[PDB]
């Protein structure tokens, strides 16, 4: 029989309470109905609503031979189909299904394996045999079809939702596409798969401790191409089957999970073991892909070379930034961005925040600095770790909790995928600030506007203040970088740059401290748009067009550039095309003459 | 051309909230002063201006020339074009006069530059004329119901 | 019916008679046909969603004040 | 799809329709039905061919009377 391990297993998976249960024809089949028998199978529902048929049409006294041949029509569908397609009369057949589905008393089995506690309740059925089994057990119960939206339920408990559809309160024209009986119905494009539950499915299955299918035949084709690719799913589910059958009967059964042909009646004995343990069970566990932000306990020391490590060289430590936030006289040793309070106020009102900026205009930093005030404001910070390990248990753990919580990712259009999943299922003491570039925004808005961003609040920081330049200025006047240019004023000083080039930090950088780090970059998003020959050509024609002064013009371009590449709508979706030259309506036009 | 212009507003100007953040572009304009996010916010009186898909509409998107993410104009002869015969006058003196009284109101606290040169730029009979050109009514109107929203100008001889 | 609870629903079933339930958001145009219809006319508990505290069950003094009433609806002519 | 979007008509020729795929194609539409023909074995009553009935005309002659009308059209399709 089943082994002695495969029952510890179960237990141990099935006491976290985290456990899922998939319901089939096999669960209910000692329930009474309103008739009082055991409900039909396909079989005799067949040949019963074949034999009103054939009544109906001796009735109106048609030949005997296609009376004779209707009545030995066992196939659900086809008969059914027939029915609704021929026969006027459905609102007996609507009788017929409801005096067959409602069930009347339930068992004792089915109250004491009904009597744990689940994450969520799926089922084929068309009957109310769970919701009966629920009530009576002491615990409440609301149950759905798969024309209700997830979003409305999203903080109720006890979900039962039938796939199938429900007899309890279904109308007449239900019959056609939301109860699964007829062929016609099957074929409909309102299926499982177009459904909004589909993917709550998915991440339930995903995000379950173990899998249960009650006396499920696995007829459905969907599941089957859901439970059939992955092995990690594999090793989760198991089957319950009735006592007495072989291997070989169970193998098609066996290719999607463990098999264990005890039956309900066995498992409600597991249960009534289990039951008492199932609402206990209470973890904290551990957090993987996002690590807790600690602010600072000790005072360090700046020395010059810190400062100058950090204005140049790109490297510096979270202690700096500690120890410039809590201080804010400071303003020699970093840059006082006014947009971190109108930050922290939407952060304060539940609102998200979305920061969109050019290439190094201050945005991680931004983002550190955000997270060292808010703790410090008493909310916690999470920052999002690229790791392997998975992300919807982490929220799900979040979830848990019971503070507030910020989480920060920066650079999403990397993990838009998990950035999805965040909006997508997102909770009510979690906010989310998201980063990036504005070729990385641009490239995913067909994949967020579709989503609800009303809760979302758009910054740029691309531009800063004359305040800004001036403590810029003072930075460096403190450093002493300026060489000979330290006596003449603050007009003469900043004379050799361009009217947009001076009000970004990226280029101010570049041209005074020739911070090495941004050229690094630079020369990493240049490299690849400049590695084939033509656009190389192209770019260089553009470059030489500007230097010379001559206006830019897609005939004169292809005509200096010994080609005709810029007539390809291609051009201006490169990386290097788009983060150095500003685009607009398809035309190119370059940022500033320092760069060029 | 007035036909696709009046066509193309149509399309983003039936909504309240949108109507209100492109007047206050175009007035913003108008005065002279940097176009930014936060300083519209007031100018506008909502925060419309936050979200994503005020910049993915026909309108604005049609009428102003957009570029990552922020909003600049196209020419003058559109924008005075769209200030006198697609606003009418009665709407651009009552908006004028609410945000008259609201950018006072939270200016009485805060006490930005910004603020106050932007409400001793709005008395000036340049702009106003450059708003509802030659309309004797809604001008007297507006500078008869200015002096009794803020008391504070009876003593300013400007 | 006025309660928002199951008792009627537990007593039909329990007597060897089917029902179905409905709410003043039900058209009774899909039901013509339909037989033993127990209308909560003030709610329901076993299905209710977070936003039907404000108008759909009648408990606070704010769903009383509602545009949406028992005169208003399509059962009223019904009724 | 755009094969029988373009075409005269649409011949199967003793096709059971096995692959629900197909059948989700041919069961929505009404115009692809006037265009589609279903060659089935002889000795068929209409019943045992209901389910090919939904989704175009069935005729019940097979592929051995099917070849008489071949061998009369062949001359025309050419030309
Ligand atoms: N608040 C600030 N004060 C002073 N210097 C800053 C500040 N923010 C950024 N910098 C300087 O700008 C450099 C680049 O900034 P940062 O690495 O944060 O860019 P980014 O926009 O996040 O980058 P990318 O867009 O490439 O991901 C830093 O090495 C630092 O020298
Ligand atoms: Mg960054």
């Amino acid at each position: 029989s089943i082994s002695d391990e495969t029952y510890e297993r179960l237990k141990r998976l099935i006491s976290t309470g985290n456990a899922i249960v998939f319901v089939g024809a096999g669960f209910s089949k000692e329930s009474i109905n309103i008739i009082g028998s055991t409900p039909p199978l396909a079989k005799d529902l067949a040949l019963q609503i074949s034999n009103k048929s054939a009544n109906y049409l001796k009735e109106v006294g048609a030949d005997s031979h296609y009376i004779e041949e209707i009545k030995q029509c066992d196939d659900l569908m086809v008969a059914s189909d027939f029915f609704l397609n021929n026969i006027p009369q459905k609102d007996e057949l609507l009788q017929l299904l409801k005096d067959n589905y409602t069930i009347k008393d339930v068992t004792q089995e089915q109250i004491d394996i009904f009597s744990m506690k689940w994450r969520r309740i799926y089922t084929t059925n068309y009957d109310n045999a769970i919701e009966l089994s629920l009530i009576k057990s002491g615990k409440s119960v609301t149950p759905l079809t798969l024309e209700d939206a997830p979003n409305q339920y999203k903080s109720a408990e006890d979900i039962c939702l039938h796939i199938n559809g429900r007899i309890e309160r279904s109308k007449e024209s239900d019959l056609d596409s939301a109860i699964k009986l007829t062929t016609s119905s099957y074929l409909s494009p309102e299926q499982f798969l177009t459904s909004s539950w589909y993917r709550q499915f998915k991440a339930d299955i995903d995000n379950a401790s173990a899998i249960v299918f009650l006396g499920y035949s696995m007829y459905d084709i969907d599941i089957q191409k859901i439970f059939f690719n992955d092995s990690s799913i594999k090793s989760k589910t198991f089957f319950i089957t009735r006592e007495g059958t072989t291997k070989f009967q169970n193998y098609k059964l066996a290719m999607f999970g463990e098999v264990i042909n005890i039956g309900v009646n066995a498992f409600s004995h597991i249960a009534a073991k289990c039951i008492e343990e199932s609402h206990q069970d209470k973890e904290v566990g551990l957090i993987n892909s996002l690590e807790l932000y600690t602010p600072g306990e000790e005072h360090d020391e700046i020395r010059d070379n810190d400062i100058a490590n950090f204005m140049i060289f790109g490297k510096v430590s979270d202690r700096y930034i500690d120890e410039v936030t809590l201080n804010d006289n400071m303003h020699d040793k970093i840059i006082l961005r006014e947009e971190v309070s109108k930050i922290i106020e939407h952060i304060e009102t539940d609102n998200d925040i979305l920061i969109a900026s050019d290439l190094g205009n201050g945005k991680s930093i931004m983002t550190r600095m955000l997270m060292s005030k808010l703790s410090r404001k008493g909310y916690l910070c999470f920052y999002y770790l690229y790791n392997e390990f998975s992300f919807s248990k982490d929220i799900e753990r979040l979830s848990k909790l019971g503070q507030k919580i910020v989480i920060f990712i920066d650079d999403y259009s990397n993990c838009i995928d998990d950035t999805r999943y965040a909006i997508e299922n997102r909770k009510d003491n979690i906010q989310l600030v998201l980063t990036t570039r504005h070729f990385g925004y641009e490239n995913t808005k067909q994949h967020l506007l579709t989503m609800d961003m009303s809760s979302f609040k758009t910054h740029s920081v691309d531009y800063l203040s004359d305040s800004e330049v001036d403590n810029f200025v003072h930075i460096v006047d403190h450093l002493g970088a300026w060489g000979e240019k330290a006596g003449l004023s603050r007009h003469e000083k900043l004379s050799e740059l361009d009217e947009n080039a001076r009000n970004q930090l990226s280029f101010l950088l570049l041209s005074i401290l020739k911070s090495e780090a941004i050229q690094s970059r630079i020369r990493e998003i240049s490299n690849l748009a400049l590695n084939d020959k033509e656009y190389k050509e192209t770019v260089f024609a553009i470059l030489l067009l500007d230097v010379i002064g001559l206006p830019l013009v897609r005939s004169l371009i292809s005509d200096v550039a010994v080609n005709e590449k810029i007539y390809s709508a291609e051009f201006t979706e490169n990386e290097g095309v788009k983060n150095l030259f500003i685009i607009s309506n398809g035309m190119v036009k370059t940022k500033s003459s320092t760069l060029s | 051309i007035q036909s696709r212009i009046r066509e193309i507003s149509n399309l983003a100007l039936n909504d309240k909230e949108y109507k209100e953040t492109v007047f206050a572009i175009l007035l913003l304009d108008v005065i002279g002063l940097p176009l930014v996010r936060s300083l519209i916010s007031d100018v506008a009186v909502n925060e419309k201006i936050y979200s994503a898909e005020f910049t993915e509409n026909e309108g604005v998107k049609n009428l102003f020339i957009i570029s990552n993410g922020m909003v600049k104009t196209k020419s003058s002869t559109l924008s005075r074009f769209l200030i006198a015969n697609i606003f009418e006058h009665k709407y651009v003196v009552n908006q004028l006069l609410k945000v008259i009284e609201h950018l006072y109101v939270i200016n009485k606290d805060a006490k930005d530059h910004r603020l106050q040169t932007l409400i001793t730029s709005l008395l000036r009979f340049s702009i106003i004329e450059k708003l509802l050109p030659q309309r004797r009514v809604e001008i007297n109107y507006f500078y008869e119901k200015v002096k009794h929203i803020i008391p504070n100008l009876i003593n300013d001889p400007h």
